[PDB]
RNA sequence: UAUAGCUUCUU
RNA sequence: AAGAAGCUAU
């Protein structure tokens, strides 16, 4: 009636309009962070216990302000008033009103919260950490209501996309000040609770978007002066949103005011430690864990990750010219130098070298290599650069001219094309077509390719979940051994590779491996465990067949980096490639029955199994720095008895300064790499696998923790979810007895086959449909909120029939064929790829088939499994290659019999145009 | 009839490149764009129009004797 | 024995490869024109014949309907064959003449050009036109 | 043959040592010992970021302009200010390395140049 | 850069 | 098993 609306509207001059129906309660669907001894998770639940009224400003226009009235009991109605009376004076506490009303014959207590927002902070966090492009109405409403955009901004399809439409970042950055004010009010509420004693747990859903706190139903009194808030779940779940919305942008202005000019720092300032401490004490004051601005002071890698996560956020408010090598003037025999004696990482702090020699008598070979390898001397004597073609930071130009490197087209092998056409190939309407060519590039291709690092953005992670994820991921690499080897035990192949800049001006890796002794190499390696050695990476365009224009570049890191990384990682990398039957299948061959073995190992003993595979858009450019640091730390846990804490930290710093934020040379100019992976490193394919497994485990954690715990029939999975939430957000230490259990649960219901950024999963269909294991949507949301990319579901496949094998893995398809008596799985390529490799070549001497007959033998080895395809047009490629090999030999014999007067008495070359030499390559026992 | 066009376009761009056409940045950019468009095409009409546009580049120069090479 | 046979095979391979890259330009041009002849396209054949006898373009032939095209005419016979009044036929399209200038850069009007009066101007004209 | 291979390696070690040591000494002579010294003498400790060495001590600047719109707002005229300093133009070349003139850089004649343009200026005192 | 496979020669 | 060379695919 019009009496409840008159009592709820107390003396406040408010005009209310009912949202429900009279005194009937209003049911809503909102996100909650629940842990109450029976359910645990960050999921969406039905909330029907309060009546909600809206307030109109004036005339007949509704505003964003609600009067939520709750009705629970009588005992709680006194507890929540006793706590409110103590917290009423705080400015971050939503105004409460208490009154008694009669529904029919009873006096029902009511609690009214005045001028609340429609949504809370939990809704904002859930909408962005569980993004679905088809159902994102809550995010749209939040964006529109707070003047981030207009309702028409969503008519532009692909608005959510990060790679396409990068204006979504600017749209999201319109909530930064709201989030910052929410954090400030959270700190105020924490201080108020600490005063007089209100010990309790702070939750995201108990704070509206204005930053006001309104729920005190689980608090308890204590002696005034000693009250402890619990802010683990709150901050940890809110962490990923603080960099997406750029909350701390206002910290770079004069008085923290967005209307004033940016603060101007001394160009020579690089420490920034007091500022970091002040920021931490201002925004995260009750976070109960020591924070080290410089990670050189950390206790272990589990602390390094924790502190680097905070540094990632805090370093976005400092000038970009204060990061990089720190140089100083030394004197070599009296002539001044300029060398790097430190480094300022955005994640690791202000690492300082320990072996700086200010005065030197001579210059040895090791010192010569170290000095003519860092960018200090090259940049100090270069010219200022203002490259306007890219948004990346530019350091200096090392010449007086800009180099514009192009790529030439392919070389047509006309004889093979005519031979194929004469045998009914490339006819109109055929299923075999030319799709792979040699594409050409102009002079702007190099810089256009380099400017794709704009997809790398500062990403903050959920540390309390990332730590558990790393502990679970480390179990996938237990069946390996690693450590440090000596210069003798380094097995380096292809000694004629590039040596990087500037070492490519005098020789290849051979010239530097032959020049240095074993003692010199050991001394250089031991130097890198006490000092940081910045290096320079050179970018070049590559000449290879492809199906898209998509100019491709190859990075060559300097010899001073690879030579020392080998002695650190070779044992582990060679042990990973010698293991069969493991999750990581690097080093496992597909010949002699390897493909069948791998497929039957991934299948394992899953129940109701399906097959799934996903994609990583812009994997090498968009990968956050935190995940790369995590992978590097995980690969370095093998050095538990050969290195100390300081040695391991300095090796990690060298890795970060050499392959993560190195200075890249492109067209005779020096730039700054923001992040991502470089193809020139030997550990790229092994860190990619760690990153892939970490993402796959995060997907499963998110799938299991975002499920309604009251609808889980199985009593084991429910307790698994409960204890997973506990181990994440309520237990600050490693629980091996649960890490083992979660690893076993994932291995029984989620089997993976990982090769760098390529994976195939055989999972339990029923569990995935019940939300107990990961699906494609979970991967989409995880990539959206932890990788700054949108993963289209059109690039992911699924296969319900396990007898048809994965749709695609390593650019190969699977067919269950009959060999001998049993059935085996065989991989076959795209016929267009083989035909294009045969028709277009990258050298004028490879177009004369007589001098190159092993090219076609190797191409026919790969094309054999096409002979068992149901399609007869696919199966003709093998026979065409055999016929071409036969004709090539026939022509070569005559050519050699005419150019000379001799012929080979015995050749033993008839094995190559018969279908046994190639059929024996896919049969086991060899 | 499209594979023939793509192969002839590849050979034409090779001839242009070995004729020192990349010394001019804009002409090389146009030739590269046409050659890459031909390869990715799907209908013969646009491929042939691009092919004639790209052959006009070689016809406009004077470094390749046309009558002599048209001796059948 | 086999030492000698394998030595000869290596010697033959080196001789061939060193000769394959010593004749790249002529072979590439021959292959290109063989494939162009085999393609048998009216649009390409027209421009090829014109370039063979009298007509060579001065810039990339546009594909749009507004871009300007400039051509070179060596004498009057090519003008008769390709030019018929105010319309220009080139590369299997219709072009409307807009401005003609003789070889000395002096503008010339269409009506002036005829047979007898041909030997009165710098013949290598430059005709410009636009697509229909 | 082991001795001969070792002699080759021992010869190349000294050959590359001279190249590395000759490069380092050549760069010593391109360093402004009186301008780069000023900033180092001001640092509280002696260490400065490497990114501000060319910014505050370089004597020549090179600008790469993608189009005319960027040229208008960056290097218009003869003297322009960048990095809180005044630079005076010295030469302008295009992507083909030919010399371009400031008069030819117009909004109507713009579509006639190899547009990647490198503008080199000298710091003005 | 790393992985796998094929062919040839020497010990 | 050691190597020296060539090639193919991921
Ligand atoms: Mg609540
Ligand atoms: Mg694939
Ligand atoms: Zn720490
Ligand atoms: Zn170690």
């Amino acid at each position: 009636a019009q009496s409840f609306l008159n009592r709820v509207c107390g003396v406040s001059a408010a005009r209310l309009t009912p949202c429900g129906t009279g005194t009937s309660t209003d049911v809503v669907y909102r996100a909650f962070d629940i842990y109450n001894d029976k359910v645990a998770g960050f999921a969406k639940f039905l909330k029907t216990n309060c009546c909600r009224f809206q307030e109109k400003d004036e005339d007949d226009n509704l505003i964003d302000s609600y009067f939520v009235v709750k009705r629970h009991t009588f005992s709680n109605y006194q507890h929540e008033e006793t706590i409110y009376n103590l917290l009423k004076d705080c400015p971050a506490v939503a105004k409460h009103d208490f009154f008694k009303f009669r529904i029919d014959g009873d006096m029902v207590p009511h609690i009214s919260r005045q001028r609340l927002t429609k949504y809370t902070m939990a809704d904002l966090v859930y909408a962005l950490r569980h993004f679905d492009e088809g159902n994102c109405d809550t995010l749209k409403e939040i964006l529109v209501t707070y003047n981030c955009c207009d309702d028409d901004y969503f008519n532009k399809k692909d608005w959510y996309d990060f790679v396409e439409n990068p204006d979504i970042l600017r749209v999201y950055a319109n909530l930064g000040e709201r989030v910052r004010q929410a954090l400030l009010k959270t700190v105020q509420f924490c201080d108020a609770m600490r005063n007089a004693g209100i010990v309790g747990v702070l939750t995201l859903d108990n704070q509206d978007l204005n930053g006001n706190w309104y729920d005190f139903g689980d608090f308890i009194q204590t002696t005034p002066g000693s009250g402890v808030p619990v802010v683990d779940s709150y901050y940890s779940l809110l962490m990923p949103i603080l960099t997406l919305t750029r909350a701390l942008t206002a910290e770079s202005h004069v008085d923290t005011d967005l209307t004033k000019p940016y603060i101007k720092w001394d160009l020579l300032k690089y420490d920034f430690t007091e500022e970091r401490l002040k920021l931490f004490d201002r925004y995260f004051k009750y976070w109960d864990q020591t924070y080290h601005p410089n990670c050189v002071n950390c206790l272990d890698d589990r602390c390094i990750l924790h502190c680097a996560n905070f540094n990632v956020l805090f370093s976005t408010v400092f000038p970009p010219t204060s990061f990089g090598p720190l140089v100083r003037k030394i004197f070599v025999d009296g002539v001044p130098f300029v060398v790097s004696t430190g480094y300022h990482f955005r994640e690791l702090g202000v690492v300082h070298n320990q072996d700086v020699n200010l005065h030197s008598s001579r210059l040895s070979f090791k010192e010569l290599l170290v000095y003519a390898a860092d960018p200090a001397m090259h940049a100090a004597s270069g010219n200022l650069l203002l490259d306007k073609r890219t948004t990346c930071f530019s350091v200096a130009a090392l010449t007086n001219n800009v180099a514009f490197q192009t790529v030439k087209p392919g070389n047509f092998n006309k004889d093979f094309y005519d031979f194929a056409v004469s045998k009914g190939f490339f006819k109109e309407g055929s299923s075999v077509e030319l799709k792979h060519f040699f594409f050409a590039q102009d002079g702007n291709a190099a810089i256009s390719d380099y400017d794709y690092y704009r997809y790398n953005l500062p990403t903050m992670c959920d540390i309390r979940q990332l730590l558990f994820v790393v502990e679970v991921v480390d179990k996938y690499f237990d069946c390996y051994d690693g450590g440090c080897i000596n210069a003798n035990q380094v097995i380096v192949n292809n000694l004629d590779k590039s040596a990087g800049f500037p070492f490519n001006k005098w020789g290849k890796a051979r010239l530097y491996y032959d020049s240095m002794s074993y003692e010199d190499q050991d001394a250089l390696f031991a130097y890198t465990k006490r000092n940081v050695i910045p290096t320079i990476t050179q970018m070049n365009l590559k000449y290879a067949i492809s199906a898209k224009n998509r100019a491709r570049t190859v990075a060559g890191v300097s010899i001073c980096s690879t030579m020392t990384n080998r002695q650190f990682h070779q044992k582990l990398l060679k042990s990973i490639a010698a293991t069969r039957g493991a999750t990581v299948v690097i080093g496992t061959s597909k010949f002699y029955g390897g493909w069948h073995n791998m497929l039957k190992t991934v299948y394992s003993d899953v129940e109701n199994p399906h097959l799934m595979g996903w994609d990583y858009p812009k994997c090498d450019r968009a990968m956050p720095n935190m995940l790369r640091i995590m992978a590097s730390l995980v690969l370095a846990r093998k050095h538990t008895t050969c290195c100390s804490l300081s040695h391991r930290f300095y090796r990690l710093a060298n890795e970060c300064a050499q392959v993560l934020s190195e200075m890249v040379m492109c067209g005779g100019s020096l730039y700054v790499k923001p992040g991502g992976t470089s193809s020139g490193d030997a550990t790229t394919a092994y860190a990619n696998s760690v990153f892939n497994i970490c993402q796959a485990v995060t997907a499963n954690v998110n799938a299991l923790l975002s499920t309604d715990g009251n609808k889980i029939a199985d009593k084991y999975v429910r307790n698994l979810q409960h204890r997973l939430y506990e181990c994440l957000y309520r237990n600050r230490d490693v629980d091996t007895d649960f890490v083992n259990e979660f690893y076993a649960y994932l291995r029984k219901h989620f089997s993976m086959m990982i090769l760098s950024d390529d994976a195939v999963v055989c999972f339990n269909s029923t569990y995935a449909s019940q939300g107990l294991v990961a699906s494609i949507k979970n991967f989409k949301s995880v990539l959206y909120y932890q990788n700054n990319v949108f993963m289209s579901e059109a690039k992911c496949w699924t296969e319900t029939d396990l007898t048809k094998g994965p749709h695609e893995f390593c650019s190969q398809h699977t067919m269950l064929v009959k060999q001998g008596d049993d059935y085996v799985y065989l991989p076959y390529p795209d016929p267009s790829r083989i035909l294009g490799a045969g028709c277009f070549v990258d050298d004028i001497v490879k177009t004369d088939g007589t001098l190159m007959i092993e090219r076609f033998v190797s191409l026919a080895i790969d094309a054999y499994p096409l002979t068992k395809h149901p399609n007869q047009e696919y199966a003709d490629v093998f026979h065409l290659y055999l016929q071409y090999i036969r004709k090539l030999h026939d022509e070569l014999t005559g050519h050699m019999l005419d150019m000379y007067s001799v012929m080979l008495t015995n050749d033993n070359t008839s094995r190559y145009w018969e279908p046994e030499f190639y059929e024996a390559m896919y049969t086991p026992h060899t | 009839k499209m594979s023939d066009v793509k192969c002839t376009s590849v050979v034409l761009l090779s001839v242009l490149q070995q004729l020192r056409v990349e010394s001019s940045s804009k002409l090389w950019a146009q030739c590269v764009q046409l050659h890459n468009d031909i390869l990715l095409a799907k209908d013969t009409t646009e491929a042939f129009e691009k092919m004639v546009s790209l052959l006009s580049v070689l016809l406009s120069m004077q470094g390749a004797v046309d009558i002599n090479k048209l001796c059948e | 024995e086999k030492m000698a046979d394998q030595a000869m095979t290596q010697m033959y391979k080196q001789a061939r490869s060193e000769d394959k890259r010593a004749k790249v330009t002529s072979a590439m041009q021959t292959m290109l024109f063989t494939m162009l002849r085999k393609l048998d396209n009216d649009a390409l054949n027209n421009i090829i014949n014109n370039a063979r006898d009298g007509c060579v373009p001065l810039n990339i032939i546009p594909l749009t309907t507004a871009a300007k095209l400039m051509v070179v005419i060596p004498d009057y016979n090519t003008y008769k064959n390709t030019c018929d009044g105010t319309t220009f036929t080139y590369a299997s399209a219709l072009w409307e003449i807009q401005q003609v200038v003789d070889a000395d850069s002096k503008i010339v009007q269409l009506s002036e050009i005829s047979m007898d009066n041909s030997p009165n101007l710098a013949w290598p004209l430059i005709v410009t036109a636009l697509r229909a």
